[PDB]
RNA sequence: CAGAGGUGAAAUUCUUAGACCGCACCAAGACGAACUACAGCGAAGGCAUUCUUCAAGGAUACCUUCCUCAAUCAAGAACCAA
RNA sequence: AGUGGUAAUGCGCACUUGCCAGGUAACAAAUCAAUCCUCCCACGGUGAGCUUUCUUUUCACCAUAAUCCACCUUGGGCCUUUUUACUUCGCGUUGUUCGGAGCGGGGGCUCAAGAUUGAAAAAUGCAGCUCUUACUGUCAUUGUUGUGAGUUCUGCGCAUUAAAGCAAAAACCUGGGGUGU
RNA sequence: CGACGUCGCUUUUUGAUCCUUCGAUGUCGGCUCUUCCUAACCUAGCGCCGCAGAAGACGCUAAGGGUUGGAUUGUUCACC
RNA sequence: GCACCGUCUAGGUUUGGGAGUCCCCUGUGGGUACCCAACCGUGCUGUAAACUGAACCAACGGGAUUGCAGUUCCGGAGUCUUGUUUCGAGACAUCUGCCAGAUGGGGAGUUUGGCUG
RNA sequence: CGGGUAAACGGCGGGAGUAACUAUGACUCUCUUAAGGUAGCCAAAUGCCUCGUCUUCCAAUUAGAGACGCGCAUGAAUGGAUUAAUGAGAUUCCCUCUGUCCCGAGUUACUAUCUAGCGAAACGACAGUCAAGGGAACGGACUUGAAGGGCUAAGCGGGGA
RNA sequence: CCCAACUGCAGACCGUACUCAUCACCGCAUCAGGUCCCCAAGCAUAGAAUGCUCUGGUACAUAGAGAAAGGUACACUCAGGGAAGUCGGCAAAAUAGAUGCGUAAGUUCGCAAGAAGCAUUGGCUCUGAGGGCAAAAAAUUGCCAACUCAGAACUGCUUACGGCGGGGAAUCCAACUGUAUAAUUAAAACAUAGGUUUGU
RNA sequence: CACGAGUUGUUCGGAAACUGAGCACAACGUUAUAUCGUUUUGUUAGGAAAGUGAAGGUGUGUCGGCGGAGCUGUUCGACUUGAAAAGGGGCAACAGAGAACCUGGGAUUAUAUUCCAAAAAGAAAUUGCAUGUGGGA
RNA sequence: CGGGGAAACCCAGGUGGAGGCCUGUAGCGAUGCUGACGUGCAAAUCGCUCGUAUGAUUUGGGUAUCGGAGCGAAAGACUCA
């Protein structure tokens, strides 16, 4: 059976620190502990090993990106711009 | 009176960097002959975390250009760099994320990090996590490149200064609320002795200009002159304005006519 | 070079520290005039520069396929200008 | 002037700090299994205590150091083979898993913890005693069970909350080249 | 009982003074305990009244004896 | 004015010149497709999407002392220097001293009358 | 001199009249500021008056709570209002409970107490019964009276200002 | 000259007693204060709580006699009343383990909560359930260890070791965990996460 | 209090011999004055701080092969030409790193993994030199 | 792993062992008795009671910052009574 109604992993804080600060931290706390897709090896095995460090369990590759997610939205746009500027030359 | 805390920290003493457990300065490779005329190929060996720094660090192995040995330089890792990646540094390096190129070889609008303020300084700009510079234009007459700094300021540097393509890894760190005094305790454990912070109005008048009073108050304006001597220069130093900013946050810093 | 702005008329406002006006430019964010119609597309809300792209949608055409698989609805679900 | 095995890798095969590259030293939660030992049982020997009455009883003891030789139990890594292993799957943990980037099954290689045989080592130690004084001799005993309870040695790390990611060096080890050639 | 006036008493109020104490005389209130005064609330007598009775007013001798439990407030006072 | 100091090049493009496929069996092995000059270029043998390799202590070719081997230089690995390690700035700058003025409880020293029911 | 800036220091009005009974004042006039205290909150740990006024709590309420607001002198990061959880924080009431009390009683250990051994300190002008009187206006000494045989053990807190 | 198994010879320096504390150190002292590390038994029990005990250690801290008052206590009890005491329930009393049932307003949905409240518990003699190993519908046949829980009959209480929350309705303040005036103030003070501003 | 005794190590702890937070000798600079400052972000100092040495050539010693005990050439250790090695000398841990011994004793009045003597009660493990054997050179 | 549902998803059991979470030793502190003592055991101690006790935790050794200076989660606290 479901053990909490609204908070999930945030239930470890009890009644402390306020609902809005808990909600904002919950989104990043869930993502920083989740499995992210590995473009190499095609597995969902990327885990954070420190702020900005991601190591895939499947292929043992280490990637630098994102404090709480594997790839920030800014990096996705930057990757597209660089490839576009590379083809223009 | 007594020496104010802000002035006491200039002696160093117990307020210095907690440098133990740090891997060392992070820098680009030396701007040598191979960089100036060709390129050097390196292999990313590891991605490591250093205490007190949000951005990830990369150990890149190069061959010595003159001797039979390896070099193994340590630089700030851009986002997306991975172990086993080939890194190209030099004049002829292709435009790709993680490569280090002269600023004059980089197109308008390319996002760069680890930018050299002066040619050969091994990277001094856009080094904090999630930060980057935007190239505005080049001017071939005077050999200068114009870029937009992370603070919004516009700066011109020689075109021979090197930049790394991409953005610094570890972005989004500040968007997570700390929620706990203990979490702030661990954050500054690797940096220096600067936390917790005691308000000046909470101190005694012997220690701080804001100290004293039968009520906790600053009895004088907190905006102080730029010429005030140390011990008097506390509060809002040489503030151009105060209060809530409405209708656009202006670019902070000093005006540069360039 | 001595006003400009603005209104029924004015004044607040800007201006010899050069406003307004004139020419070619630079930056930034909006917007896509005329063509624009009792015209088109979309379930509605809505949708107007060009090029390159990605999934769809309708109509029409058919001596293709198939064989009642449908209509409308509590509950439930998704979308919805400002 | 090394050598065997399809392979994992095996074998007693020279020099190397000219040089170069790696490794050891070298760090890390919790859960669960748990070592040496400790404590309890069960059975059995030896001595002592209680003994108006009971008590096949109560208590004590029943020990094996380093260093070596030879070589079935668990856990991990790996090799080979069969892989027609995942279409309205399978193996495994108490536990968060895992697999065509090769799961399971057969057969193997290896590493780590321990069994076990023996040398050491009974010639020692412990307890009681014969003889008769000499801190004398003779002689008897000289243990095994436990799906019992503890026990961080170990399994155990690219290993913890983490905007916390957890010293270094000497010394040593192995290889790449080269020497021998 | 007593206006306009007038003569006193007291030291349970405050004020006035600055004699004693500044090489120090322990500050309010309450609790406890004893004693003293009388300008007498009750208790013993006795006068007088706008003193029928009842209940009271005023006054004299008398301080031997007695003079409470609580809510609020640190309170003294105050109030119920 | 002339002449000397004073000169060599990767690669790219196009002007002259001369000069050597063969063995073993359809396959395999070895080998030949060059030099010069002009123009550009400017010191240039590797990469233009990235997933982890190795590279040292020279071969070789000349000149002297068929071939081969000693002691040698030479080049392989261009040469030169009105000279600066290189880059940026630059005769300014607070860069150095001195003189001068503002600001300056950051700090120092001192003072903050008398009479008095 | 001229611009900007209050999440800089800070600041944020007075009088008079006025609605079919009266009261009150939506409304009006006038003096004036840099602006004249907005949303909120309150006799609040901030209100002088003050034990404010009303309701509630009690047999009885200078206490507590809820209301009201001319607020001596409330008020918005000199942060305003609210707030679950938390608190050796301040306050009021109820149940339970009791020697807190009515109103005290009994018992125990160790003392005190007596003995053997051992053995200090503080303090110490001299001393040490009162009444009244004067007196530096509160005497143990002085005046006039009243007491007072000497030496001792345990206590006790009136005095020894 | 270099390897293998031996063999021969030689293996220098300093520390080493004792103590580590209710007597060996600091506190003027053999001072109820302070002072880091290792080994750590049995029973009760959740147990490094607390109580008692084998081993080891100790009987050393001036004693004897011994019901005055008044004291101090890591000592108790008290009829009837039950906070009338007091500034104030200070102090004391009170609650109490485990198990089943049950639990309000409010709320940041996490709590509040052990909310509040009812009920059971002993001893005996039994009965079920919860396993391991071995042996060719083995859905049975043997052997055996450690305990736990539950349910019955009978029989009890003088409610009886230790240990172990009193609870509820509200206001004020601070969000919370923390810190902090060694030696009269632990708080509402400081910090804190969050918010804003300034310089660069 | 007096007198007289007691502390025994190749392996235990330290040092010899590691680095850490750090210190500060040299060097340089400063100060009227060094009794001041810098001195680990790989690291002193305008800074010539390496005395160590691949390979060779040249002699000696231990070998090897060839042809006629010697000769040539050659392998490896001793003695006499110079590749490459940037960044001076040291301290700071008796709980980090490191570290070849462990039982029995009737062996004390008091020390003991420290003492025990030929049956070392004994069983080991480790360095440094050598000799001989076996095998390569 | 059951149960529902067209879907979105929802409801039930178990497993697991998070937290500047709670009760509670050692440890680290010090609330009240305004208790004892107050020429003390003590120039700050004793008793009971009490806060906290996986964390901003406690502690050994070493090392670094001091006198108009140092250090201070800020009491003018502490810098050998
Ligand atoms: C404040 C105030 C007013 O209340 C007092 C209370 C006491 C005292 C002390 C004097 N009383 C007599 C003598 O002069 C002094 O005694 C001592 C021991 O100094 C003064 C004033
Ligand atoms: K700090
Ligand atoms: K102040
Ligand atoms: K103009
Ligand atoms: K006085
Ligand atoms: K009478
Ligand atoms: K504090
Ligand atoms: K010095
Ligand atoms: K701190
Ligand atoms: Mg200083
Ligand atoms: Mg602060
Ligand atoms: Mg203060
Ligand atoms: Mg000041
Ligand atoms: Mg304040
Ligand atoms: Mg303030
Ligand atoms: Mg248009
Ligand atoms: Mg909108
Ligand atoms: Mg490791
Ligand atoms: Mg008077
Ligand atoms: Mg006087
Ligand atoms: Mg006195
Ligand atoms: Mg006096
Ligand atoms: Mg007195
Ligand atoms: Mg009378
Ligand atoms: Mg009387
Ligand atoms: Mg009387
Ligand atoms: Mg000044
Ligand atoms: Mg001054
Ligand atoms: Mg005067
Ligand atoms: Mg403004
Ligand atoms: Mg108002
Ligand atoms: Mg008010
Ligand atoms: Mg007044
Ligand atoms: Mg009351
Ligand atoms: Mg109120
Ligand atoms: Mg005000
Ligand atoms: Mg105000
Ligand atoms: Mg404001
Ligand atoms: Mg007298
Ligand atoms: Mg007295
Ligand atoms: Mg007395
Ligand atoms: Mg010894
Ligand atoms: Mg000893
Ligand atoms: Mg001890
Ligand atoms: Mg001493
Ligand atoms: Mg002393
Ligand atoms: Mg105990
Ligand atoms: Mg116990
Ligand atoms: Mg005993
Ligand atoms: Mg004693
Ligand atoms: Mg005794
Ligand atoms: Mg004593
Ligand atoms: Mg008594
Ligand atoms: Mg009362
Ligand atoms: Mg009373
Ligand atoms: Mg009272
Ligand atoms: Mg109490
Ligand atoms: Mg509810
Ligand atoms: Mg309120
Ligand atoms: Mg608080
Ligand atoms: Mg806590
Ligand atoms: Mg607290
Ligand atoms: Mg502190
Ligand atoms: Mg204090
Ligand atoms: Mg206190
Ligand atoms: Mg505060
Ligand atoms: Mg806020
Ligand atoms: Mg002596
Ligand atoms: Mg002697
Ligand atoms: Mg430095
Ligand atoms: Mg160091
Ligand atoms: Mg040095
Ligand atoms: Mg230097
Ligand atoms: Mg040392
Ligand atoms: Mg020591
Ligand atoms: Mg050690
Ligand atoms: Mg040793
Ligand atoms: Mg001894
Ligand atoms: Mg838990
Ligand atoms: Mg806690
Ligand atoms: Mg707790
Ligand atoms: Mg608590
Ligand atoms: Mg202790
Ligand atoms: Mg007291
Ligand atoms: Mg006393
Ligand atoms: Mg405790
Ligand atoms: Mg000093
Ligand atoms: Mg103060
Ligand atoms: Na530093
Ligand atoms: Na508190
Ligand atoms: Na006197
Ligand atoms: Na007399
Ligand atoms: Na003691
Ligand atoms: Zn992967």
């Amino acid at each position: 059976a479901k053990r909490t109604v609204k908070m999930g992993v945030m239930g470890r804080y009890g009644t402390r620190y306020g609902a809005n600060p808990r909600k904002r931290a919950k989104k990043l706390e869930v993502s920083q502990h989740a499995k992210h897709f590995c473009s190499f090896c095609g597995k969902f095995a990327f885990r954070r090993k420190a702020v900005g460090i991601w190591r895939c369990d499947g292929c043992s590759k280490t990637v630098a990106g994102g404090a709480y997610t594997l790839s920030t939205p800014n990096n996705s746009t930057v990757r597209s711009t660089v490839r576009r500027l590379r083809e223009l030359a | 009176g007594k020496t104010v805390l802000s002035c006491r920290k200039g002696n160093g003493s117990v307020y210095q960097v907690h440098g133990h457990k740090r891997l060392g300065p992070a820098k680009l490779r030396i701007l040598d002959y191979a960089e100036r005329h060709g390129y050097m190929r390196g292999v990313v060996k590891s991605i490591e975390h250093e205490a007190g720094r949000g951005a990830a660090l990369a150990r890149v192995e190069f061959r010595h250009p003159y001797k039979f040995r390896r070099v193994k330089e340590l630089m700030v890792a851009p986002e997306g760099m991975f172990t086993g990646q080939s890194v190209f540094c030099g004049q002829k390096a292709p435009l790709a994320i993680g490569n280090v190129l002269p600023l004059g070889q980089i197109t308008e609008g390319c996002i760069v990090c680890n930018v050299e303020a002066k040619p050969g300084d091994r990277g001094t700009l856009a080094r904090a996590s999630g930060d980057y510079c935007i190239i505005i234009s080049h001017n071939h007459e005077t050999g200068r490149t114009r870029l937009k700094l992370p603070s919004g300021q516009k700066k011109s540097v020689p075109s021979t200064s090197r930049a790394m393509i991409g953005i610094i890894s570890g972005g989004g760190r500040i968007e997570k609320p700390v929620l706990k005094a203990g979490n702030s305790f661990y954050r500054f454990r690797g940096k220096r002795n600067c936390w917790p912070k005691v308000r000046g109005v909470a101190r005694n008048p012997v220690e701080h200009p804001h100290g004293g009073g039968n009520h906790q108050h600053i009895g004088h304006p907190s905006t102080v002159s730029r010429h005030s001597p140390p011990g008097q220069k506390v509060g809002l130093i040489a503030a151009r304005r105060t209060g809530r900013i409405r209708g656009g946050k202006a670019v902070k810093g000093a005006w540069h006519p360039e």
